[PDB]
RNA sequence: CAUACUUAUCCU
RNA sequence: AUACCUUUCUCGGCCUUUUGGCUCAGAUCAUGUGUAGUAU
């Protein structure tokens, strides 16, 4: 890679201006998708090799509901996941999270990322079960990835919980803020 | 493996030792609006005059008239809003004191005097705000 | 210009540190990864993508798609430089004789393992 | 190789920046470290007082869903970042954050 | 005689 | 005719400097006829 009088050898990255760069990105990302999902949640989300199931659909509802990860997409390097948790599943998760990041003072909520772009009632609240389910699923999915390849960063991420005390499910996908 | 969260240098604590205090000051404690040399301000609360004024009586004359109950009357003056209280007190002041060039300054500046309306914020609303004896 | 220089100092150094501090992917992270991929691809009854065959039915349609794509950068183009003119020349050649373009492409994929300098 | 040396009717051209302004000096009053006020005190008392106050009152003392998943606990072991000054143009943290922010 | 250079001169 | 000193010639050798400082290596780098004049 040369700029003017600068030059170096690319040994590590991918050259993104390659024409087949997209194919490498999408296959490598597929590998990271299998890391996030496991070869069972992936093979259920994908459907059989003979009868694959369409983008966000499943063959059954027994297959659909077996696992927290309900809906999944990756748009090249950006992942959108929707889980639905039991309160038993959510509770186990928040436990393991806090027992892993113990903070007695309740400094959990301070650096949380939920967008101010929406009105103040309608954004995700500051409940402890909800802030903590957010951070706990972020932390549990971020543990799924070897940090030599990638991580998730909380500052370039966004979790939204829909719970008892939160009526809306939020995301932003491509330039669209959706509530 | 040591990532490209690589460390290139020791800390200022390894560099300087335990007994050197190491400070990183990346933002100011105060804004530009806090002077570094605080101006010694006239604290403009309610600005009165710097010496007992000239009256048509003395100091000891009032000192006399105080020491015997039969020549002292205590009176509060009340009325509606604006109905003339401050101005009547002011007319009393005007007849029993020495403040004529004050009056000249008043009718030159274009305002009528308010003696008991002293606080220059009770003044600029043409309103008595707190009673004054 | 200053930020491309600054980025390229950082990036030259990242490329150096990789060669010093070695592959970041651990030998038994890479093997868990490779194995997950193997078991996935085998679960999917996947067949490898073969080298573009010689008598490949789609070979010329794919090349024409390629060349359309490469030409498309030159359909508004008003003034070209020697690498853009050279590109348009080679696109024209590969439109004119698709079969020798295809043979060059397959010889490249088969043999070529060292490539020219990329400008950034 | 060699700078211009700047040695010194009068010309009647009047600059705009040379018109009267700030035409009286402020002097230090009683309360702004005036010289007669500062002989009166022991500045070493106040310095050692403030330093002791700072140095003490900074010290403060007188199976589950994730069973197919191949990697576990991958954030644990990550370094938490620190408020530090590196005197390096390109290897400090402001710069690494800057290049992270602006180059995509 | 054939390559090149050109000039507010001349066209396309 | 030789030994001394002494004097002459021939080889071997040498530093700043002439460095137009800076920036987005400052930037770009290359798509004609026809005549005539000249170089070939
Ligand atoms: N026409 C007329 N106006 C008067 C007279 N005395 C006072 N005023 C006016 O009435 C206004 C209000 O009277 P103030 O002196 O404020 O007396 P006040 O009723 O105590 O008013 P507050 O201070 O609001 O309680 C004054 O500003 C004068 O302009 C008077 O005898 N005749």
């Amino acid at each position: 890679i040369a700029y003017k009088d600068m030059s170096h050898t690319n040994s590590y990255g991918l050259i993104r201006g390659l024409q087949f760069a997209s194919f490498i990105i999408q296959y490598y990302g597929l590998i990271l998708d299998l890391l996030l999902l496991g070869l069972t949640r992936a093979t259920e989300i994908a459907g059989p090799p003979q009868c694959p199931n369409e983008f966000l659909t499943y063959r059954d509802v027994k297959t659909e509901t077996r696992h927290p990860i309900r809906l999944y997409s990756r748009y090249l390097n950006k992942v959108h996941i929707m889980f639905r948790f039991s309160a038993e599943e959510a509770k186990d998760l928040i436990q393991r999270y806090l027992t892993e990041h113990p903070d007695p003072n309740n400094e959990n909520i301070v650096g949380y990322n939920n967008k101010k772009c929406w009105p103040r009632d309608a954004r995700m609240r500051l409940m402890k079960h909800d802030v903590n389910l957010g951070r706990a699923v972020f932390w549990d999915m971020k543990n799924r990835l070897p940090r030599s390849l990638t991580t998730f960063e909380w500052d370039n991420s966004f979790v939204s919980v829909y719970s008892r005390d939160n009526p809306n499910l939020l995301f932003s996908m491509l330039g669209f803020e959706v509530r | 493996v040591l990532h490209e969260d690589k460390k290139y240098y020791p800390s200022a604590e390894e560099i300087y030792g335990a007994e050197v205090e190491t400070l990183v000051m990346e933002e100011d404690a105060q804004p530009l609006e806090v002077p570094i040399v605080a101006p010694v301000k006239v604290k403009k609360f309610e600005t009165l005059e710097a010496e007992p004024l000239r009256t048509h009586y003395s100091n000891e004359f009032l000192a006399t008239l105080m020491a015997n109950p039969e020549l002292v009357r205590n009176v509060a003056v009340v009325g509606h809003l604006h109905h003339g209280k401050t101005t009547i007190m002011d007319m009393f002041v005007e007849q029993t004191h020495e403040l004529r060039k004050m009056t000249a300054a008043q009718q030159a500046a274009g305002k009528q005097l308010r003696f008991t309306d002293t606080r220059l914020d009770e003044q600029a609303r043409a309103m008595s705000i707190k009673m004054m004896p | 210009g200053r930020l491309t220089r600054l980025y390229l100092k950082a990036e030259q150094e990242r490329q150096h540190n990789y060669l010093k501090d070695g592959p970041y992917v651990t030998p038994e992270e890479a093997v868990a990864i490779y194995t997950t991929t193997v078991h996935w691809l085998e679960s999917r009854k996947y067949s490898c993508i073969p080298f573009p065959p010689l008598n490949y039915k789609h070979d010329t349609k794919l090349l024409i798609l390629a060349l359309e794509r490469l030409k498309e950068q030159y359909v508004v183009a008003v003034r070209l430089n020697s690498s853009q003119r050279e590109e348009l020349g080679l696109v024209e050649q590969a439109y004119d004789n698709p079969h020798e373009a295809l043979q060059r492409i397959k010889r490249h994929l088969l043999t070529q393992r060292s490539f020219k300098e990329v400008a950034i | 190789w060699a700078p211009a040396i700047g040695g010194e009717k009068p010309s009647v051209q009047q600059s705009a920046k040379n018109l009267p302004g700030h035409t009286k000096l402020k002097f230090r009053q009683t309360g702004q470290a005036a010289e007669e006020e500062l002989r009166a005190k022991d500045l070493r008392a106040e310095l050692e007082a403030k330093e002791r106050k700072h140095f003490g009152k900074q010290s403060g003392t007188d199976r589950r869903w994730d069973d197919d998943v191949v990697f576990k606990n991958q954030a644990r072991g990550e370094p938490k970042q620190q408020k530090r000054f590196v005197n390096d143009t390109i290897r400090n943290d402001f710069h690494r954050r800057f290049l992270q922010r602006y180059i995509r």
